[PDB]
C-alpha cells in the first residue's frame, strides 16, 4: 500500500494544475463519449428537454507517468480535483446538475504511460427549438453541443472515442419519452468562432417524431364525425324544424368546444399549426351549413321550390367539398 | 481517559491514504447495505417518479483503522467522515437527492476493535419510475431503486444484502392515501458498462393503486348526469324547448368535466380506463340526444311509432347503460 | 389512549380509543424463565404483516377495522409454545418493531398451553 | 483587557479534538433544550405535514472549556461553533429544514466559566403530520415534533426538557387562520432501533379545526341550492316543462359546484362528513327532480291528484330536509 | 502599494475577529440604514412580502486605527470575513436572500480613526400579518423588525445613523407592487426579552393600502347586473310564468357561482369579509325577487287586484332599496 | 517548457494582494464590458420579470500581472481567478442568478503579456421587469439590465462598453414565441448613493408583442360567437325551441371562453383591452337574448310589433358591433 501512497506523492510533487498538459508544445487532444442512461421528458412549452448521461473524457498527460505493480491506477475521484482536468460545458444547456450522491459521481482512472479516463454522471436540461407550422405531425431535430469554454481550437481540440456513429450510446431501456419516438441520432464536429476565438465543437442530434395517435382520435375523428352529422340534417324534411335545428346547433356546439380545447399543450406560439387549419376549416363547414338551414327555414313558407332547391345543392355540394378538403389536407401533411 | 484515546484516533488517522480503498492493489472490499425506509412522501404519474426518505446503513472492513486496548466501539463526530474513505455508492435512477443536514449533516461514523466501519445517513431521493397507465386508474405498478458503485468495479469492491430478506426494515411505515403496497424484493446482480462489470442491488416495491377516490369523484358525476339525460324520455314531445334545453344543458355539462378530468393527468397518447368511460358515457348522453332528433323528425307522420320508440326507449337506455358498465367492470376487474 | 381487550386456537385484540395515533399492533409471548419475544405485527390500514422466524408460515395475523380487531391463528403448535400472550399498540415513530420497549399500550396476559 | 480574553480562549481550544464527546468514555453527557416557538406558518392536508419557526437552544456542559479569571459569560461569534463539539440532534419526521443565514448564519455560541455551553439555532422547519380526515372539516388534529439524536446512543447521551412544561414558550401567541391550538404536551423517552436505544423529545400540539369558513364556502351553497329547489313546488304546473328543465339545470349546477370543491382536497380514499351533506343533498334535490317529473307526467288526466301531490312535498320536503341536518349536526357534534 | 500591505498585515497581526470590538469594557454601538431599492409583491395567501434593501452598518473598532496616505481604505469584501461584524437577523424574515452574482455584494470601507462602515445587499421574504375583516377596502401595516441574535443589550446596541423619519428611504422608482398603494412607512426602535435575555429591536412599519378597481371590475359588477336581471322580471305580466320562473332561478344559480368563486383567490379566513357582506345581500335580494313571484303566482286565480298590487309595489320596493343598500354600504367602507 | 511558465506564473503570484485592486491609491481602473446574449427565456407577466443567458467579459489592466519573455497569451485554469483580484460588478435588478457549473463552473481567466486581463463568466439571471398591460395584448415593453460597480466608487473604478454600439452580440438571433425585439440600447452613466457616485451601463430592450396568437385564441371565436348569436333574428319567433337552443348556446360559450380566460393573467387592478373586448362581446349576445326574450314577451296581442322589432335587431345589431370594433381597432392600434 505504501508503495502506492508514494508513487501517488511522487506524481502530484511539482504538478501544476493550472496548466493544460503540452502547453506551448502541442495541442491537447480529449477523446470524448456518451451513454445515454435516461432520454427524459420533452417541453414544447418551455421548448426544452432533459438527458442523463455517463459523460466520459480522456486524454494524455506525460507528467503523470508511472512504474508499478499495477498497470491502471483506479482512484478515489478526489485525485481529480488535485490535477487538470478540460473546462467542459453545453453551450445550449439551461441548467444541469452533477450528481453528488451519495459522494461524486466521478471517477478517474491512470494508465501507466500517461493516459486519463475520467467519467462523470450528469443531468443536462437543453434548449430545442421547435417549428410547429406542422403539428402535430412534425419531426425534430434536438441539437445537443459541447467544447471547451476557455481553450481555443489552438489548444484543446474534441474528438469522438471511436466512429462517430458509435461513440453515442443510447441504453436499451433508457427511454422517458411519453409523446415522442427516438427514431435516431447523427453525431457530428465542427468549428464555432466567437467574440475570444475559434472553439471546437461536438454536436449530437438527436431525432424525434410526435405520435398521432393521441390527436387521432381526440381531434381529427370527433371533427370528421361532427361534419358528417351536421351535413346529414340537409337531408331531413323541412317541417322537421326542430331536429334540423339541434343538429346544427349541436354541431356548431362541438366544433366550438374542440376549437377551445385543442390549443391547452402548444406553446402560444405565433402562428397556425395543422390542426388548426383543419379545425378552422371544420368549424366554417358547420357555421356554412348552419347558415343554410336559416336560409331554407327562412324561405320555407314564401317559396318552398327554393328551398328544396337550395337543399338539394347542399346536399350534393357539402360532401364533395369535405372529400375535396380531407384528399388535399391529408395528402399534404402525410407525405411531407 | 480522553488523552488515551485522542492520541489512538491520532495514531489512527496518521499515515492514512483517503485516495486508496481498503486492500488496494488486492482482493476486492466487501460492503453489506441496510436500508430502513421511514416513508414515501410522494407518487407522482406527472412527472412519473415518487419520493422516498430512509436510513442507508454501510458496513465494511478497513484494516488500517484497526485498534487495540480499547475493548469498546468507537461512536465518533460525524465530520470525522470526512477524513476516511467511503464507498462512492449511487443511485441510478435518482433524480435529486439530498443528505439532511438539521441541525447537523445527519451521518453517523462508528468504528470497531478490528476495523469494521458502519456508515450512516438519512437521505431523501426523487427516484424515476415509468409507469404504464393503461389500466389506469386500477392499474398496477413496480419501482425500484438502483444502488450501484460508480468508480470500482467487481474486481475493486462487492455489494450485499446484509442479512438477506431482513435487510430492508420499515416496509409497514410505507402510507401512501392512493397507493397500497402489495410486496418488495430485493436482487443482487452485475451491470456490464463499457468501462467494466459494476455490483448492482435492486430494491422494488409493487404498488395497488385504490379505486375509492375515482368512484367518488370521477365516475359518479358521469353516471348522474347520464341518468339525468333519460328524463327526457319521460317527457312529452310537446315540450321541445325543454328537451333541447336538457339535451344542451347534458352535453355541456360532460364536456367541461371530460376537459378538466383528462386536464388534471399527463399528456399520455394512449387511451385509459377512465378515458374509454367518459366517452362511452358520451355517447350515451348523444345517442339520447339523436334519439330524440329522430322521434322529432318522424312524430308529425307516424305519431304512434315515436311514442312506442319513447317507450321502448325508456326501457332500453338504462339496459344498455347497466350491460356496458357490466362489461367494463368485469374486463377492468 | 387506547384500550386493548384479550379473548381466546385463535387469540383476538380488540382496540378502542385512539387506534389512528398508534397504526401497528404487535403480538408478544413471555415464557415463564425468558424474556418477551415478538411473535408478528399488523398494520390497521395498509394490511402488511411481519413475522418472527418460528413462527413463519404457521401463525398468521389478520385485521378488520369493522370492529377494530386482530387475530392471531396459532397453527402446527409445539410444545414450546406455552407463554402468556399480550398483544400492544405501537406509535407512528416509536421506532423498531421488534423490540416491547417501542410499544406503549399493552393489553391483558392471556396463557396457553 | 482583551489580550488576556483572547490567550484565555487560545487555551481553551489547543489541542481540544472536536471528534470526541465530553466525558468521553465515561457517564452520558446531559443536553437540556428549549424551543420558542416563533411561529406556525402553514399546514397543509394535501401534502400532510406543517411549516414551523422555532429558537432552538441546547444546554450542556464540558469541563474542557471552563475557564477562570473573567466573570462574564462569553459570547463568541458564532463560527467558534465549528472549532467544538456539538451534538448531533435531528428531527425525524421533518421532510425540509435549514438555518436561516442572513445576515450571517442564525447561530449563538455563550461560554460559561463552569464550562457550560449553550448552543443556540433558528431553525425553519416543515414536518410531516398524519391527518385522520374522516371527520372533515369537523375533525381535530395531534400534531408532533420528534427530537433525537443520530450517532450516539443512551450510553452516551441524555436528553431532558429543561425547565419541564415551560420549556416550550410562544404557543399561546400563535394564530392560526383554519385552526386553533387546545393544547400542546412534552414527552421524554427513549426508542430502540436496531443500533440500539436513542433519547427522544416529542413535542405535540392538538389543534381543532375552525368551522366558519365552511359554513361560508360549502354548507351554505348546498343548503340554498336545496331550498331554491323547493320553490318549484309553489310555481303552478303547465305543459312547458319549464320546471323539469330548471330542475335538472339545478342539478347539473349542484354537481359542478361539488366537483369543485372536490378539485380542493386531497385525494383520500374514504368518504368525509362532507362528502356525505354534499351526497345527501344531492339525494335530496334528485327526489325533488322525479317528483316534478312524476307530477308533469300525470297531470294531463289527473288534475287534482298532481295538486295533492305537490302540496304532499311542500310540506314533506321540507321536514325531512330538517330532520336530515338535525340528525348529522347531532352525529358529528 | 507595499505601504498599504504592511499597513493591512500590522491591522490583521493578531487581531481577533471571535471577539467585539469593547468587549468587558464598553457597550458596541452600530449604527443602521436602510435603502430600500424595490418594495416587491405582497402575498395575501402567504401572507408575506419581498423586499430589496441595501443594508448599511457602521460602527467603532479601535484595533483598526492607521495612518497612511490615505484617510478611507475602501477594501475587497473579502476583508470582511477577516474581521469582527455584527450577528444581524430580520425576526420576522422567513427566507432571505444574500446576493452572490457575479462577487458578493457586500462592501467594507474603513476610517483612519478606526470606523467601519459595512453594507450588503438583501432580499428579505417577511411575515406580513393582514387583517381582512374590511377587504377589498383594507390597508395593512407591515413590520420589518432586525436586531443582533447573540448579544444582548449590555453588549451590543442598534441605532439609526440619522433622524428616524430618514434613515430608511425608499427609492422613487423602487416599486414592485401590482394590487397595492404605499403610502409610508414608521420608523421606531425598542427592546425585546427573550429567554435569553433582553435584546434591542428596530422596527420599519410599510403602510399598504389595496387598490379596489380588479375587484370592481370582477366581483361588484357581475353581481350589481345579476339584481338588476332579477328585478327585471317584475314588469313581465303574471301571464308569462315560464319566463319568470326562468329568470329566477338562472339570476339565483348565477348569484350562487358568484358567491362561491369569490373566495376562490382568497385564504380561507374564519370571519366574513365586506364582499362577503354584499354577495350575501345580492343573494338575498334575488331569492327574494323570486319567492315575490312565488307569491304573485299563488295568488294568480283567487285575488288578481293583490297581485297587481305586489307586482306593482314590488317594481318599486326593490330598485329604491338595492339603492339605498348600495350607498349605505360604500358610504360606510369608502369613508373609513 | 512547462517548467519555465511554472515559475513565471509562481513568481507573479507571489506577492500578490488580493485585497488591493489595481493602481490601488492611484487613477481608477478601467473596466471594459461585453455580452453575447444566447437566449432569452420566459417572459413571465405573472412574475414580471424574464429570464436572460448570456457570455459576459470583463477586461482590465493589472500591471501586477505582467510578464515577460513569454510570447503567448496564458489561458488559465478558472480556479485562478480565486486567487487574483476581480471587479465587483453585479446587478442592480436582478431577482434570482447563478453560473453555470457543469461541468467545471463556467468561468475564463485570460492573461495578457502587458497584464491585461480577461475574465469571462456564463451567466442566467432573472431580471425584474415592471410591464404596463393596459394595452395587452397590443402592448409594447421595455426590459433593461442594469450593470452597477458594488463597493468601488467612480474615484476607484469606470466602466465602459468595450466596442461602442458593437459591445453586445446576438440579439439579432434572438427568438421569442411571443415577442420581437424591435430594438435595443446601451447606456453609459453615473448613479449617486449616499455612499458615494457608481458607474453605471444599462442593456435595453424593447419587445413588441405579437398578435397572432391571440387572433386565433380569443378574438375570432368570439367573433364567431357574436355573429351566430345573431342567426336567431332571422328565425321565425314561432321556433321557440330553436331561437332558445340559439341563444342558450351563445350564452354558455360566451361564459365558458369568459371563465377560461379570467386568471391566466396577475391580479392588475385596471381594464386592459382584452377584458374589454370580451365584455363587449358578452354584452351584445346578452342583449341578443334579452330581445329575444322580449319578442316573445309580445308576440301574441303585437305580432307585427315584434316582427319590426326582429327586423330592426338585423340590421341594428351588425352595424353596431361593426361600429364598435372600428371604434376599439382605431384606439388600441
Ligand atoms: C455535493 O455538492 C453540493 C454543492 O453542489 C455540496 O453542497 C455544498 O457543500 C459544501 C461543503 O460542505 C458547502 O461548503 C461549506 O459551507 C459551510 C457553510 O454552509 C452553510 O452556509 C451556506 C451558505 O454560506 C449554506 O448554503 C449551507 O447550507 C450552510 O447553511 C462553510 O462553513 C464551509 O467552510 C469550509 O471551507 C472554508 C473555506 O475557506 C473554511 O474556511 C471552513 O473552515 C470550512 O472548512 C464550506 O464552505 C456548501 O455550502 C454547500 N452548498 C450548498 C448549496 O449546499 C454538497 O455538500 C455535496 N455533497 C457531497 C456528499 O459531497
Ligand atoms: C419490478 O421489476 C423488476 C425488473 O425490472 C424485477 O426485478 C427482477 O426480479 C427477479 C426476481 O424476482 C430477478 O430475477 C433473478 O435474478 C437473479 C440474478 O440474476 C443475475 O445474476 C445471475 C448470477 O448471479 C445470472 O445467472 C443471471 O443471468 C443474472 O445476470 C437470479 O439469481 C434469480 O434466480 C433465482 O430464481 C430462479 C427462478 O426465477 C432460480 O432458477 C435460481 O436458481 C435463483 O433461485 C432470478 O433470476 C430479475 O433479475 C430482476 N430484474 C432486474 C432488472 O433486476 C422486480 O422483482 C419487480 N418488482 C416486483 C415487486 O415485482
Ligand atoms: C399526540 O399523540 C402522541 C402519541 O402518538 C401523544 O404522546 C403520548 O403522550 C403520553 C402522555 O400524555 C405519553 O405517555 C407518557 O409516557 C411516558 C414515557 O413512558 C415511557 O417511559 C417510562 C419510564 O419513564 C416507561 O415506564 C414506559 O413504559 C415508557 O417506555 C411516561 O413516563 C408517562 O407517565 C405518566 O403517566 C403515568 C400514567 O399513564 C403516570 O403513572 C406517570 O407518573 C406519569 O404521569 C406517560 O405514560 C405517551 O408515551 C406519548 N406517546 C408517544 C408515542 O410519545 C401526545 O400526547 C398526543 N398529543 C396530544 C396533544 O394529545
Ligand atoms: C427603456 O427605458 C430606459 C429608461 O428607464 C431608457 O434608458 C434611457 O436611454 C436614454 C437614451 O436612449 C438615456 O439618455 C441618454 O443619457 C446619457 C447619459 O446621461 C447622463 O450623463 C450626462 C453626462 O454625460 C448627464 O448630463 C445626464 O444628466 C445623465 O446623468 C446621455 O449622455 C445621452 O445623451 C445623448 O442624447 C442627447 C439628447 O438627448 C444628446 O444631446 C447627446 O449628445 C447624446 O447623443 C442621453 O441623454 C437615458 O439616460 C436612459 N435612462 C436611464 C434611466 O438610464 C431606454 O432607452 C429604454 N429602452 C428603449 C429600447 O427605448
Amino acid at each position: 500500500t505504501t508503495v502506492f501512497t508514494r508513487i501517488l506523492d511522487r506524481l502530484l510533487d511539482g504538478y501544476d494544475n493550472r496548466l493544460r498538459p503540452g502547453l506551448g508544445e502541442r495541442v491537447t487532444e480529449v477523446k470524448t463519449d456518451i451513454f445515454v442512461t435516461s432520454f427524459g421528458p420533452v417541453s414544447d412549452h418551455d421548448m426544452e428537454y432533459t438527458i442523463d448521461v455517463f459523460f466520459r473524457q480522456s486524454w494524455k498527460d506525460e507528467r503523470l507517468k508511472f512504474k508499478g505493480p499495477m498497470t491502471v491506477l483506479r482512484l478515489n475521484n478526489l485525485m481529480a480535483s488535485k490535477i487538470w482536468t478540460p473546462d467542459t460545458f453545453f453551450h445550449n444547456g439551461k441548467k444541469s446538475v452533477a450528481h453528488n450522491m451519495t459522494m461524486p459521481n466521478k471517477l478517474l482512472r491512470i494508465t501507466e504511460d500517461g493516459t486519463l479516463l475520467y467519467t462523470m454522471r450528469l443531468t443536462v436540461r437543453a434548449e430545442c427549438p421547435m417549428h410547429l407550422e406542422d403539428f402535430p405531425m412534425d419531426a425534430h431535430a434536438c441539437p445537443l453541443k459541447f467544447g471547451s469554454y476557455a481553450y481555443t481550437r489552438a489548444e484543446v481540440v474534441y474528438e469522438w472515442t471511436r466512429e462517430p456513429a458509435r461513440s453515442v450510446v443510447v441504453a436499451e431501456d433508457g427511454s422517458r419519452l411519453n409523446q415522442y419516438d427516438l427514431l435516431g441520432q447523427t453525431v457530428d464536429s465542427g468549428i464555432v468562432q466567437s467574440s475570444t476565438g475559434e472553439y471546437v465543437v461536438m454536436t449530437t442530434h438527436f431525432h424525434l417524431k410526435r405520435k398521432i395517435g393521441y390527436f387521432v382520435i381526440q381531434t381529427y375523428l370527433p371533427c370528421i364525425m361532427t361534419v358528417i352529422l351536421s351535413q346529414v340534417s340537409f337531408w331531413l324534411n323541412r317541417e322537421s324544424v326542430p331536429a334540423r335545428t339541434v343538429f346544427g346547433v349541436t354541431t356548431v356546439l362541438t366544433m366550438t368546444t374542440l376549437s377551445i380545447s385543442a390549443r391547452n399543450s402548444l406553446p402560444k406560439v405565433a402562428y397556425a399549426t395543422a390542426m388548426d387549419w383543419f379545425i378552422a376549416v371544420c368549424y366554417a363547414f358547420v357555421f356554412s351549413a348552419l347558415i343554410e338551414f336559416a336560409t331554407v327555414n327562412y324561405f320555407t313558407k314564401s317559396q318552398p321550390a327554393r328551398a328544396a332547391k337550395i337543399d338539394r345543392l347542399s346536399r350534393i355540394a357539402f360532401p364533395l367539398l369535405f372529400g375535396i378538403f380531407n384528399l388535399v389536407y391529408w395528402a399534404t401533411y402525410l407525405n411531407r | 481517559n480522553m488523552s488515551f484515546v485522542k492520541e489512538t484516533v491520532d495514531k489512527l488517522l496518521k499515515g492514512y491514504d483517503i485516495r486508496l480503498r481498503p486492500d488496494f492493489g488486492g482482493p476486492p472490499v466487501c460492503v453489506g447495505m441496510n436500508i430502513d425506509i421511514a416513508s414515501i412522501d410522494m407518487v407522482s404519474e406527472v412527472n412519473m417518479d415518487y419520493t422516498l426518505t430512509m436510513y442507508f446503513q454501510q458496513y465494511w472492513r478497513d484494516k488500517r483503522l484497526a485498534y487495540s486496548g480499547i475493548p469498546l466501539n468507537l461512536t465518533l463526530d460525524n465530520r470525522v467522515a470526512d477524513q476516511l474513505w467511503v464507498p462512492d455508492t449511487y443511485f441510478l435512477n435518482d433524480k435529486k437527492s439530498f443528505v439532511h443536514g438539521v441541525t447537523v449533516k445527519n451521518r453517523m461514523i462508528r468504528l470497531h476493535p478490528d476495523g469494521t466501519v458502519l456508515y450512516g445517513l438519512r437521505i431523501t431521493t426523487t427516484a424515476a419510475c415509468m409507469m404504464d397507465l393503461r389500466r389506469y386508474p386500477l392499474d398496477e405498478q413496480n419501482c425500484t431503486l438502483e444502488i450501484e458503485s460508480y468508480g470500482y468495479t467487481t474486481d475493486d469492491i462487492e455489494f450485499y444484502w446484509r442479512g438477506g430478506d431482513k435487510a430492508v426494515t420499515g416496509v409497514e411505515r410505507i402510507e401512501l392515501p392512493q397507493f397500497s403496497i402489495v410486496e418488495h424484493r430485493l436482487v443482487s446482480r452485475n451491470v456490464v458498462f463499457a468501462t467494466g462489470a459494476y455490483p448492482r442491488l435492486s430494491l422494488s416495491f409493487r404498488l395497488k393503486r385504490n379505486i375509492g377516490y375515482f368512484i367518488l369523484q370521477t365516475y359518479m358525476p358521469s353516471i348522474l348526469i347520464t341518468i339525468l339525460s333519460w328524463v327526457s324520455f319521460w317527457i312529452n314531445y310537446d315540450a321541445s324547448a325543454a328537451r333541447v334545453a336538457l339535451g344542451i344543458t347534458t352535453v355541456l355539462t360532460m364536456t367541461t368535466i371530460n376537459t378538466h378530468l383528462r386536464e388534471t393527468l399527463p399528456k399520455i397518447p394512449y387511451v385509459k380506463a377512465i378515458d374509454m368511460y367518459l366517452m362511452g358515457c358520451f355517447v350515451f348522453v348523444f345517442l339520447a340526444l339523436l334519439e330524440y332528433a329522430f322521434v322529432n323528425y318522424i312524430f308529425f307522420s307516424q305519431p304512434a311509432r315515436a311514442a312506442a320508440i319513447d317507450r321502448w326507449s325508456r326501457i332500453v337506455f338504462p339496459f344498455t347503460f347497466s350491460l356496458f358498465n357490466l362489461v367494463y367492470w368485469l374486463y377492468y376487474v | 389512549q387506547v384500550q386493548l381487550v384479550e379473548s381466546g386456537l385463535r387469540l383476538s385484540c380488540a382496540a378502542s380509543g385512539h387506534t389512528f395515533n398508534y397504526p401497528i399492533m404487535g403480538w408478544f409471548r413471555q415464557a415463564p424463565g425468558k424474556e418477551r419475544e415478538f411473535v408478528g405485527a399488523i398494520s390497521w390500514s395498509g394490511g402488511s404483516t411481519s413475522y418472527a422466524d418460528s413462527v413463519k408460515d404457521r401463525f398468521t395475523i389478520s385485521r378488520d377495522n369493522a370492529k377494530n380487531t386482530v387475530y392471531l391463528e396459532m397453527n402446527n403448535l409445539k410444545p414450546e409454545d406455552t407463554a402468556v400472550y399480550y398483544c400492544a399498540a405501537k406509535g407512528r415513530y416509536s421506532g423498531g418493531l421488534y423490540y416491547p420497549t417501542n410499544y406503549d399500550y399493552w393489553g391483558q396476559g392471556t396463557q396457553v398451553t
